[PDB]
Order: C-alpha cells, then structure tokens, then sequence
C-alpha cells in the first residue's frame, strides 16, 4: 500500500547509454579503430540490454 | 621481439600514450628491415593492407623499402643518409644507431654476395660509386667479425663465395652462449657460501 519500499525505475536502453556500454562489451574482442560507435548505435532502437 | 610485438600495426591507430601514429609507422618500419627476412619483409608490407597506405603517404620512407627490394646499391647510401639523420635527433637511438649502420650494410651484402660465386670489387664500384679501398677495409672488418664469411683475393681483385656457413656457425652459437652462461653460474656457485 505504498508502504514501505524504495522506488527505482529500470530504464530502457538509450542511445547515449548504448555508446559507452558498446565499448564495454567490445573490450574483449580484437578489432581495429576504424569503427564508428556513433552511427552503429542509432541503427538499434529499442531492443534490449542483452 | 620489437617487430614481433609491432605486428598489431594499425589496429592501435592513433593514441595519446602511443604518441604520433605517423611516426609509429616509421618506428615500426625501421625494425622490419633487420630481423625480418626478405620473403617476410615483403610479406608484411605487400600482403598487409593496413600498412600499405601509411607507407604510400610518406614517399621518403617508402623509397627505402622499395629500393631495398629493388637491390639498387646507389640509393642505399642516400636513403640510409636520411635514415641516419633522423636516427640521431630521435631519442633512444643514440646508443643503438651505430650498430644499425653496419646492420643494413651486411643485410645488403647478403643478397649481394649470394647471387654470384665469383665477384670483383671493381664491379662493386659501379653499384657503390665509387668504392675501391673503401669497401676493401669495410668488407675486411665485416669478415673479421665473423659476419658473412667470404674469401677475397687481395691485389687480384677477386671475391669468392661459398660460404657454406651451415657447418661451423651451426655449432658455434652453442660455444658462444655456453661459455658466458657457465661463467655466470661459476660466480653464483662461489658466492655460496662466502
């Protein structure tokens, strides 16, 4: 009944949230630096974190 | 080990801790001309796509590679000249640059003397322009160092090759390193105790 607990929303993935996290999972796989992380994230609206 | 660890090439691209990438091109190419054998030397530059453009950007550095594969001995003095002026100003090369000078000499002399079993130094004057006694004392000091054994006839102007080095040099590395190693363990052995 609103009593008692802490309210924290779980946000959907966002563009700017996609950039940094993209680099994070990309830390373990060998690749060159000619990859544009700006254009690749906009192509994936919605979907999910996983 | 330097060229081996430099195999990543363009995959690191420009980085702050990697300083200038254009100069990284030159540093990685200066090591490939020693420890990399000629089949593998062109294997890295010709077959490697990422490294092919950066060399096309600088015509002075590219000159040295393609002239080295071209075997022309007139340009090597002029090209190594520039390489030596850049070797002096750049750091960390002060101790090591004087070994490099002769390194590229013996690396050109290898492919040189491997083609013909009998050769005359007067023919070398045409490619060197013009060495007479210069290469005389030069080659003499390369021979005295056990670097590329070749038998030269003095005053008869004849050079002989040979050298089937797979006999003595095969077995000579063993004694050269073995003596130093065991002389090290002699000191460590007498340390303990007192």
């Amino acid at each position: 009944p609103g009593r008692i607990d802490r309210k924290i929303e779980f946000p959907p993935p966002n563009e700017e949230a996609r950039l940094d996290i993209l680099k994070i999972h990309s830390r373990k796989m060998n690749l060159t630096r000619g990859i544009n992380l700006r254009k690749i994230a906009e192509l994936m609206p919605g979907a999910s974190g996983a | 080990q330097a060229a081996e660890l430099f195999l990543d090439t363009v995959s690191t691209f420009t980085s702050y801790e990697l300083m200038d990438y254009k100069t990284f091109v030159t540093y990685t190419v200066y090591v490939s001309m020693i420890a990399l054998e000629r089949p593998d030397l062109r294997e890295k530059v010709i077959k490697g796509a990422e490294i092919l453009e950066v060399l096309h950007s600088l015509p002075a550095v590219r000159q040295y590679l393609f002239s080295l594969y071209e075997c022309r001995y007139s340009v090597f003095f002029q090209s190594l000249a520039v390489v030596e002026q850049e070797m002096k100003k750049d750091w960390l090369f002060a101790p090591h640059y004087r070994y490099y000078v002769r390194e590229m000499r013996i690396h050109a002399y290898s492919q040189l003397l491997e083609s013909y079993r009998s050769l005359t130094l007067g023919y070398m004057a045409e490619a060197f322009g013009v060495g007479v006694e210069f290469i005389d004392q030069e080659l003499s000091r390369f021979i005295a160092a056990g670097r590329l054994h070749c038998k030269i006839d003095k005053v008869n102007e004849i050079v002989e090759t040979n050298r089937p080095d797979s006999k003595n040099w095969q077995y000579q590395e063993t004694i050269k390193k073995g003596d130093l190693l065991l002389n090290r363990v002699q000191k460590l052995s007498r340390v303990i105790n007192m």
